[PDB]
């Protein structure tokens, strides 16, 4: 299981910060599926720093 | 010595001619400004103004940027 | 026309919707949770392809996708 | 005559070469039935080749044309 | 009435810390490399951060003194290295031989063969720019004079440097200051333009006049007196045009026909020197300063009378025009963007009628005959010329897409431009391809028909002619003018429309340049260039806001890259791409009428003349019967005349040779940007900020791909850079060597 | 003697250049004045020929046909000269270029805000991370036998396939 | 020109046209079957590839032979 | 309903709208009611006049009839906007506000066309649907 403020690695593969470290932010703790928001220290093409991951996507380098 | 200089600009040619179409083509399934190129084919315009622009973002325009280095290294 | 698709990573932000110059695209109720939105594309024969859409999505990869397809007079944008 | 147009034509053909084979990759390159082979575990550092390739352009262009400029100043 | 804010921003060298701080989104730290690129395009686009229309007009204000410093810096660093570094002395002893040198090279690793034998007992670079010629005509004898310039002018840089700070620092105006355009006129054309060439009266007469009527006899430099020795002396200056021992009495009793000596209406060459008159110079900045004076008390001022503009814009409407210019005036108060697109549409086209005006009416003294510089004078002027236009065309779009308004101008001239922008654009369309085919085509024809044999077929002069009868009409009743409808000039306005050739030394200064069919064939090309640079120009201005592709490009900024590949792509349709493709055709249209001057010179009026009376030319009449096709003019001109720049290897002319290499380099090098795009080029960074994270040591700012704009204008930048350094090392290793 | 030039202490064709450059400048030097100040810039510049040809004299140069001096990698310490001794003068340096912003990105990089600290170039890090790029034949090889030069690939950002 | 200048330029030039000739008596009689659209943005680079590509040999060609063939 | 005519803003200008393709197929029309009589620029050149109104112009395309009520909600306040798509040689009247609710927001009843249930490189391999008709984006 994943908590907030934890470091993680990326295994979306479709993705620009895939295999990257990210700081998250937050769990949304209902059913919406894709609830792990992870901030980066990078920022992307088009200019965000955070996004929606899957519980199953994220890992716990710690 | 004029023969060693030529002779290494060929070799520049050559390895600057395949470069861009080995990235065109290792690339051609995806890359971080394009994830999912593989689902448009091999040629399409571009992908619009966003994630900061993708003009010539196409296998066929990396083919095609190699082409001018080929009639530049014959 | 060109196909629209909208993908489930949608977080019902509305920003694609009110990027699209045409009116493609709309909000539409969604059941997993009956309070978040996804975008929905009914008019894809008025899609002229633009990718404006795409530029508004917020998610690090889209939840819209504009896959161009067969050329006609309307997504050409023809006055003529 | 007869050397120039036979190596036109040669750059033409690998160019060509490298050109279907980027369709291939696109359109035929099945990764769910290429697992460990020598074709996928090339594109697996896909990103080492061509950044090593970048590096030899690089390389053998700046000091060639660096020469040639040397020598055209002197 | 003046008002000011005083000291509004102190002295802070703390905010030269923060780059981007003028701005909000770039006052808060980069995250990719573009915000770089995204910072240095910004700086001086004044309103695109700030949205109070007073305070962006007090930078500019500002500004205009640094810019006004710079030129001042520029201009004591000709006249510094005019004193110390220069063969100046000596070369008002022989005008004739020695070439004007000046940047001397440092004796280094192999540059000191460009301070080859020049001349006197001097070692430099043979300079081009004509300040040799602009000095022996303000007078200049002695050295020290130009040395006291230098510091006089940089004294007058900081003092302009101190003023820009004074004026935003310190005083800063306000907005109905500036609004004031009636009193602005009033003073500009007053003070500036009125007392400018009065002032300039006010050397010449007292002060080069003398000086350079003696030089024309030439006892010496150093016999000639000092220029403050003819105020003190009256009899020294009485001595030559004998007026000044009547004073100042036949100009205060109206009786002017007394000065029928130094300011007079010869009209002609000087034959000793090739250049104008200065006493017709004299005469012409006085008549040029009450001519701008009573220009000056035109406008209304706080003084009841004069003409407002907000009154004569209104009541000039016509039946074809319905509100006419309403609203017009209140667009040239309100918009900077619109008042730089005029300022700079009339400043260019200025410019090159100073090119135009100088090869045929030579000011100077001794720049006529020396060919270095009669030709670098037009051709720089005429470039200058040509990107001032474009220049005028871009912020004529800005102001559609930022200033203009819809809701002040309805039904006025901007509103009815705009509602028929198509029969504007498509009866432009249609003569710019009528004049490709009648102008470009009658060379095709004219190379198929030399090719395939057939000299009866070509249009030439001894074939069918094409023959410029109006141009011949003009240069034939303009001269024929000093006499029937001047009587008071002495020869024509110039010796370039008709009368007897004039020499200096052994070289003609001035022959009747003449028009025949290759001459119709050039003055064509020019017409068509030039209508498709407006074609492409005035198309972004017009379709800047809207077309009917797109209902909202206004919405989308002035300088955005495309709209995507929708409607079957739209690159390129912002007004920004439009004034980057006008560039190329402004570099197209602008160097071939450089090569139609630099060939029209060297072949039918520079050369050598005879002591027997007649002119061989240096090229040798060639642009009769060879100019009429691409291949006379790709051999007899480009091949031919660039024998002497790559053949400059070994001499002090090897400077041009490597820069005619060098701007071939540049220019291969934009091609790569103008022929990509950035998706190719952001995915090679991928690989490489891949193997940059490798080796643990990769950058925090990312590396992302230039702008797909910044790669549309470093591709442009690099063009122009490798293709007028091209023409301009070619234009100085030809004309230093034949001339 | 490795690619048929004599060594060219004894060409004729080193010494056809030495005549015209020397009679080129003074051809350019007989109409001056002896006491003018580019007479000095004449009279120094065939010294500046002078001491460049008897530099090549006696280095021992491989002057072909034309009097050029050509050089010779294949390294032999005969001809080491030429570009090796260059070679390790050029790769010293180039690693000192090559550790300093090494040790500098990865010095700022482990701070609270680097993105500003490529614009600012802080002498407080910059003169500490040339410190460690002075010793950068020797810390780069206890850098990759402790594995922390290069990072494994799934740290590495990946684009997909 | 179709490598340096993209098609958003001519789709708007091309719409002047379609409006004259649909405006323009003796003219608006006759139509065209297909409505006139600009080049696409693949087609544009092909197409200026081409030329370059064409150009380029035939300059070279020219060249070679005709030089060749005066001093052998 | 169109109520056609509608009297259009007093205008009288503009050779860059509705030509030869309006009076072939399928030309547009957009209706809303001005609160004012303020001016706007038109997607042909600028200016009408907002009349009291029924205000109704016949533009060329869908995208003008979007983008001028895009342009008329900012500036002037007014979200009463009703455009068309016309009788006889058009195919669809009312084409916005679909649902007499703008499409921006969101509303019951409404259909989740084109929706791909997965992640994009989620989607299928082009090497796998050779020679068969499913597309490869499609659901
Ligand atoms: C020899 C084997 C071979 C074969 C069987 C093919 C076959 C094909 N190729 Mg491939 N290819 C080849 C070699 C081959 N090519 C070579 C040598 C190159 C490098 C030049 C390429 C690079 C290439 C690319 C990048 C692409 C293809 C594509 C194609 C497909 C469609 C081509 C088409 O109709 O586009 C239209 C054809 C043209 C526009 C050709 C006309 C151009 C003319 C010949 C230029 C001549 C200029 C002018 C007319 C000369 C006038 C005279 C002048 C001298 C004055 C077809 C399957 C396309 C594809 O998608 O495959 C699925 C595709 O994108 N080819
Ligand atoms: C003389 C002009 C000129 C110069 C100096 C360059 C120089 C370069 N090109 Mg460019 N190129 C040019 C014209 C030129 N190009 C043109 C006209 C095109 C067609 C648009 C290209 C298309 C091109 C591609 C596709 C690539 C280069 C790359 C390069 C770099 C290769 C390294 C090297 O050889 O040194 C180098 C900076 C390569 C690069 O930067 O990889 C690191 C690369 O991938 N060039
Ligand atoms: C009459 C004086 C004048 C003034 C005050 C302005 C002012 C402006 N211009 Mg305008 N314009 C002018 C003349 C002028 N222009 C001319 C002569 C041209 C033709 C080239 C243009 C064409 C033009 C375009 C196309 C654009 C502007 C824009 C602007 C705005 C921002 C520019 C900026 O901040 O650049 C900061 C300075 C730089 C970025 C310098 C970079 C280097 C440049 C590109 C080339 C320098 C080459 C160099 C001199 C050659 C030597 C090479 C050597 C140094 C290696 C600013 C309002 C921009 C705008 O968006 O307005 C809203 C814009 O897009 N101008
Ligand atoms: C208009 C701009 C301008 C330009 C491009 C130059 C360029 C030059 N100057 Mg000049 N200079 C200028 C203005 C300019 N100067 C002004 C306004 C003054 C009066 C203060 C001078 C006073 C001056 C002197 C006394 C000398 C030069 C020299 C030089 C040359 C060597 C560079 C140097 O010494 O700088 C110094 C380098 C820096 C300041 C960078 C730190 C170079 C050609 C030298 C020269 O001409 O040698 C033959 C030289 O001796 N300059
Ligand atoms: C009669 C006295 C006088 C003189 C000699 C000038 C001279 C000048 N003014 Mg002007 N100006 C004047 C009165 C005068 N002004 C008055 C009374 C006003 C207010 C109505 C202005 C408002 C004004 C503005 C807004 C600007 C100038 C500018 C300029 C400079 C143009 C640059 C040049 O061509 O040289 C020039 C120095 C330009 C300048 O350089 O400003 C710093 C400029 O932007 N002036
Ligand atoms: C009225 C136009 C006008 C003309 C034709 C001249 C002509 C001349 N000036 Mg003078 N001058 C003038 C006004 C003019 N002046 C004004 C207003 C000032 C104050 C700014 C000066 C300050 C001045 C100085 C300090 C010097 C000269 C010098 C000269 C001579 C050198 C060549 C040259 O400048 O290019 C010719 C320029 C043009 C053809 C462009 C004219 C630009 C003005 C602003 C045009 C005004 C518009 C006018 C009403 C309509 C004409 C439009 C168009 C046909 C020009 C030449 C006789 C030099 C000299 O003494 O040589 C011996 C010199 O050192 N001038
Ligand atoms: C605009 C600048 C300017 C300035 C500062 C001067 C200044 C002078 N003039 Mg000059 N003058 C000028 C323009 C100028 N003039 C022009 C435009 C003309 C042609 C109309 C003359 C024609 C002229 C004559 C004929 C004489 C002067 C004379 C003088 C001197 C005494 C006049 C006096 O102070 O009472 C004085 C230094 C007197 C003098 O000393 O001449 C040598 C004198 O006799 N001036
Ligand atoms: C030398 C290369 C070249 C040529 C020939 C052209 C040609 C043209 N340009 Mg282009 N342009 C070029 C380079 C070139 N450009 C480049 C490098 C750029 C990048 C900056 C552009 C950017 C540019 C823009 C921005 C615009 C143009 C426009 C035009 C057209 C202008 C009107 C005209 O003259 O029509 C007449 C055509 C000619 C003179 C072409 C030669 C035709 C010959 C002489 C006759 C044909 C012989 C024979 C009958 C041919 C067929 C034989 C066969 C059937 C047997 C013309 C087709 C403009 C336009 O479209 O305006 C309407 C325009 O706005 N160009
Ligand atoms: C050209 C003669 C001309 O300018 O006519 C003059 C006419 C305007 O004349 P009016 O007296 O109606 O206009 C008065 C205003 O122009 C200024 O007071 O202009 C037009 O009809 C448009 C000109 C472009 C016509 C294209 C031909
Ligand atoms: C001379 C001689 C010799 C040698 C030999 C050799 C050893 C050679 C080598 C050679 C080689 C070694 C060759 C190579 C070449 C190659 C090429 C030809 C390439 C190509 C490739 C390609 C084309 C690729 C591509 C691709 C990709 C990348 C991906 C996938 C697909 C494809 C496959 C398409 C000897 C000793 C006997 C002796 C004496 C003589
Ligand atoms: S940048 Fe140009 S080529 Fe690339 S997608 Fe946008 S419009 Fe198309
Ligand atoms: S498609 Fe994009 S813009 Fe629309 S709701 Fe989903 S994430 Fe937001
Ligand atoms: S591609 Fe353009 S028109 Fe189509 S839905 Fe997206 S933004 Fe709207």
């Amino acid at each position: 299981m994943v908590q907030r403020g934890s470091k993680v690695r990326i295994l979306r593969k479709e993705s620009y910060w895939y295999q990257e470290i990210g700081t998250v932010a937050s769990i949304d703790q209902s059913g919406i599926k894709y609830p792990v928001i992870v901030r980066f220290e990078k920022v992307n093409y088009s200019n965000v720093n955070s996004n929606n991951f899957s519980l199953d996507e994220v890992v716990e380098v710690e | 010595p004029g023969d060693f200089l030529v002779h290494h600009a060929i070799a520049l040619g050559l390895h600057t001619t395949t470069l861009i179409l080995v990235k065109g083509a290792l690339d051609a399934r995806g890359s971080k400004l394009m994830p999912d190129k593989k689902d448009f084919g091999y040629s399409f315009p571009c992908d619009g103004p966003g994630r900061g622009g993708t003009c010539d973002i196409s296998a066929w325009d990396a083919f095609y940027l190699a082409v001018f280095w080929m009639l530049n290294t014959i | 026309a060109h196909t629209v698709k909208i993908y489930d990573t949608c977080i019902g932000c509305t920003q694609c919707v009110r990027a699209c110059p045409t009116d493609v695209l709309e909000m539409v109720p969604w059941d997993g949770c009956r309070a978040n939105q996804i975008a929905s594309a009914p008019r894809t024969e008025d899609c002229v392809g633009c990718k404006r859409c795409e530029s508004a999505c917020p998610t690090d990869f889209l939840s819209i996708r504009v896959y161009l397809g067969a050329e006609t007079t309307r997504s050409m944008g023809l006055g003529y | 005559a007869l050397y120039t147009h036979h190596q036109y034509i040669a750059g033409f053909l690998m160019v060509g070469a490298f050109a279907h084979g980027a369709i291939f990759l696109v359109r035929d390159y099945d990764a769910e039935q290429n697992k460990n082979n020598v074709l996928a575990r090339i594109i697996d550092h896909k990103e080492a080749i061509i950044s090593h390739l970048s590096w030899v352009s690089l390389f053998l262009g700046f000091h060639t044309l660096g020469l040639y400029v040397h020598n055209d100043v002197v | 009435k003046i008002v000011i804010d005083k000291d509004p921003v102190s002295t802070s060298f703390d905010k030269w810390a923060v780059p981007g701080h003028f701005s909000r989104t770039l006052a808060k730290g980069p995250k990719t490399t573009t915000w770089i690129w995204n910072l240095h395009a910004d700086v001086h686009d004044f309103d695109s951060y700030t949205s109070d229309l007073e305070e962006v007009s007090r930078k500019i204000f500002s500004a205009h003194f640094g810019h006004l410093a710079v030129v001042f810096i520029w201009l004591s660093g000709a006249y510094f290295h005019g004193a110390r570094f220069s063969n100046y002395e000596a070369w008002l002893s022989n005008p004739t031989t020695i070439k004007p040198s000046a940047q001397v090279v440092w004796p280094i690793v192999g540059q000191e063969i460009l301070n080859g034998d020049v001349g006197g007992g001097f070692q430099g670079i043979q300079i081009t720019s004509g300040l040799f010629q602009m000095w022996r005509a303000s007078g200049i004898t002695t050295e020290l004079q130009l040395y006291v310039t230098a510091i006089g002018a940089l004294v007058m840089a900081a003092l302009m440097l101190f003023a820009g700070w004074f004026h935003y620092h310190k005083a800063a105006p306000k907005l109905e200051w500036f609004q004031n355009a009636e009193s602005m006129m009033n003073h500009h054309l007053g003070g500036l333009f009125g007392l400018g060439s009065l002032s300039w009266a006010g050397h010449q007469i007292h002060v080069s006049l003398p000086v350079n009527k003696l030089l024309d006899s030439g006892v010496s430099p150093q016999e000639i007196p000092l220029p403050h020795e003819f105020i003190l002396n009256k009899d020294l200056i009485a001595q030559l045009y004998p007026s000044f021992g009547q004073g100042l009495t036949p100009f205060f009793t109206l009786n002017w026909n007394e000065y029928s000596d130094f300011l007079t209406f010869k009209g002609g060459l000087n034959p000793v020197t090739g250049g104008l008159w200065l006493s017709d110079s004299a005469h012409h900045h006085l008549a040029i300063a009450v001519l701008f004076i009573v220009a000056g008390h035109m406008y209304r001022t706080n003084w009841g009378i004069g003409h407002s503009m907000k009154e004569m814009y209104d009541s000039h409407k016509g039946p074809f025009t319905g509100e006419g210019h309403k609203g017009v005036y209140e667009i040239f108060t309100n918009s900077w963007h619109a008042q730089l697109s005029l300022n700079l549409a009339l400043f260019g086209s200025l410019s090159i009628i100073v090119a135009h005006h100088m090869y045929s009416m030579p000011p100077y003294p001794y720049l006529a005959t020396d060919y270095a510089t009669s030709l670098c004078l037009f051709t720089h002027h005429v470039w200058i010329g040509g990107f001032l236009i474009v220049g005028a065309g871009a912020h004529a779009a800005i102001f559609m897409v930022r200033d203009y308004d819809p809701a002040q101008n309805y039904n006025n001239l901007v509103d009815r431009v705009l509602r028929h922008r198509d029969a504007i654009i498509s009866h432009l369309n249609w003569v710019c391809i009528f004049l490709g085919f009648h102008s470009f085509g009658l060379y095709i024809h004219n190379d198929t028909m030399r090719a395939l044999g057939r000299p009866q077929d070509m249009f030439s002069d001894a074939a069918i002619q094409l023959q410029p009868v109006f141009a011949q009409w003009v240069q034939g009743v303009n001269s024929a003018a000093a006499g029937n409808t001047a009587p008071n000039a002495l020869a024509n306005a110039s010796y370039a429309f008709g009368g007897d050739i004039v020499s200096v030394g052994g070289k003609v200064a001035m022959m009747p340049i003449s028009l025949g069919t290759a001459d119709f064939l050039v003055h064509h090309i020019h017409a068509f260039t030039i209508h498709v640079t407006v074609l492409i120009l005035l198309k972004g201005v017009l379709f800047a806001r809207n077309s009917r592709l797109i209902p909202d490009k206004a919405n989308l900024g002035f300088r955005f890259p495309c709209d995507g590949p929708g409607r079957g792509g739209t690159c390129q349709v912002s007004a920004w791409d439009h004034v980057f493709l006008g560039l190329f055709w402004m570099y197209n249209s602008l160097s071939v009428v450089l090569f139609h001057f630099s060939w029209k010179m060297q072949s039918d009026v520079w050369g050598n003349v005879t002591a027997d009376g007649a002119v061989s030319h240096i090229t040798g009449n060639n642009f009769a019967q060879g100019a009429i096709t691409i291949n006379g003019w790709l051999r007899d001109f480009l091949w031919a005349q660039a024998s002497q720049v790559i053949q400059s290897y070994g001499s002090a002319l090897s400077a041009y040779g490597l820069m005619f290499l060098g701007a071939h380099f540049i220019w291969a090098f934009s091609l790569m940007f103008l022929f990509s795009g950035r998706g190719y080029w952001q995915e090679l960074i991928e690989s490489i900020v891949w193997a940059h994270n490798k080796l643990k040591f990769a950058p925090s700012i990312q590396p992302r791909a230039l702008s797909i704009t910044q790669g549309r204008a470093v591709g442009v930048a690099h063009y122009l850079l490798g293709g007028i350094a091209t023409t301009w090392s070619f234009f100085h290793a030809r004309i230093i060597s034949v001339g | 003697d490795v690619a048929g030039l004599i060594p060219c202490s004894q060409s004729d064709a080193f010494e056809r250049r030495l005549k015209n450059t020397t009679q080129r400048l003074e051809n350019r030097l007989k109409k001056y004045e002896p006491g003018s100040a580019p007479a000095e810039a004449l009279q120094k510049q065939i010294d500046k020929t002078q001491q460049r040809f008897d530099k090549y004299r006696n280095s021992g140069l491989l002057c072909g046909a034309d009097g050029l001096p050509h050089l010779i990698t294949d390294g032999r310490w005969s001809h080491a000269g030429e570009f090796t001794i260059p070679g390790l003068l050029f790769l010293y340096i180039a690693g000192f270029i090559g550790w300093s912003g090494r040790s500098y990105l990865q010095a700022v990089a482990a701070s609270d805000n680097s993105t500003e600290k490529e614009i600012i170039i802080d002498i407080p890090v910059a003169l500490q991370s040339v410190s460690k790029g002075f010793v950068w034949p020797l810390a780069a090889l206890q850098e990759f036998s402790s594995g922390k030069l290069t990072a494994r690939d799934e740290e590495i950002t990946i684009s997909p396939r | 020109m179709f490598l340096i200048s993209w098609r958003g330029y001519w789709q708007e030039l091309i719409e002047t046209l379609v409006w004259a000739h649909e405006r323009t008596p003796l003219a608006n009689l006759v139509r065209w079957k297909d409505k006139p659209v600009a080049l696409s943005i693949v087609q544009a680079r092909l197409v200026g590839l081409a030329h370059f590509a064409v150009g380029y040999i035939v300059t070279y060609a020219a060249f070679l032979i005709a030089s060749t063939a005066s001093k052998f | 309903t169109l109520n056609l005519n509608a009297p259009t803003p007093i205008f009288g200008g503009s050779t860059g709208g509705l030509l030869r393709k309006a009076e072939v197929e399928e030309f547009y029309s957009i209706t809303w009611t001005g609160k004012s009589e303020t001016v706007f620029e038109l997607p042909t050149g600028g200016a009408a006049i907002m009349r009291a109104g029924e205000n109704l112009l016949r533009l060329a395309r869908k995208e003008q009839c979007i983008a001028l009520g895009a342009q008329l909600k900012d500036k002037f306040k007014i979200t009463d906007y009703k455009i068309y798509r016309v009788y006889p040689s058009g195919e669809v009247q009312f084409l916005h506000p679909k649902d007499g609710v703008f499409p921006e927001k969101v509303n019951p009843g409404r259909v989740a066309v084109g929706s791909n249930k997965r992640r994009i490189g989620q989607n299928p391999d082009p090497a796998k649907l050779k020679f068969k008709g499913q597309e490869t984006f499609d659901s």
